[PDB]
């Protein structure tokens, strides 16, 4: 009942929930792997389709 | 003692009512999270028996 109200009661609300650098590295790694897998599936599509 | 009991009963709520401002996103989001947690607990209660 009270936890969220306390969290909104903290002194500085513009720096609450600022992501660490590791989350920023993992974001780019996940997007890079996503585009790589898409391109690989597109090429296998071109090969089989002929 | 009568008046003391009445104040004790009412205080926990008027504590919130006295700070009301209609333009308060924090209240709206806290209400949203409270309603969602209530719904998910009632639903699990009726289905699982938990």
């Amino acid at each position: 009942s009270e936890l969220l109200a306390n969290l909104y009661s903290c002194g500085d609300q513009n720096t609450l929930m600022e992501e660490s650098a590791e989350q920023a590295q993992r974001r780019d790694e996940m997007l890079r792997m996503y585009h790589a897998l898409k391109e690989a599936l597109s090429i296998i599509g071109n090969i089989n389709t002929t | 003692n009568k008046l003391q009991s009445q104040l004790l009963s009412i205080e926990k709520e008027v504590e919130e009512y006295k700070n009301f401002r209609p333009d308060d996103p924090a209240r709206k989001t806290k209400a949203l999270l409270q309603m969602v947690q209530q719904f998910a607990v009632d639903f699990e209660k009726r289905i699982e028996g938990s």
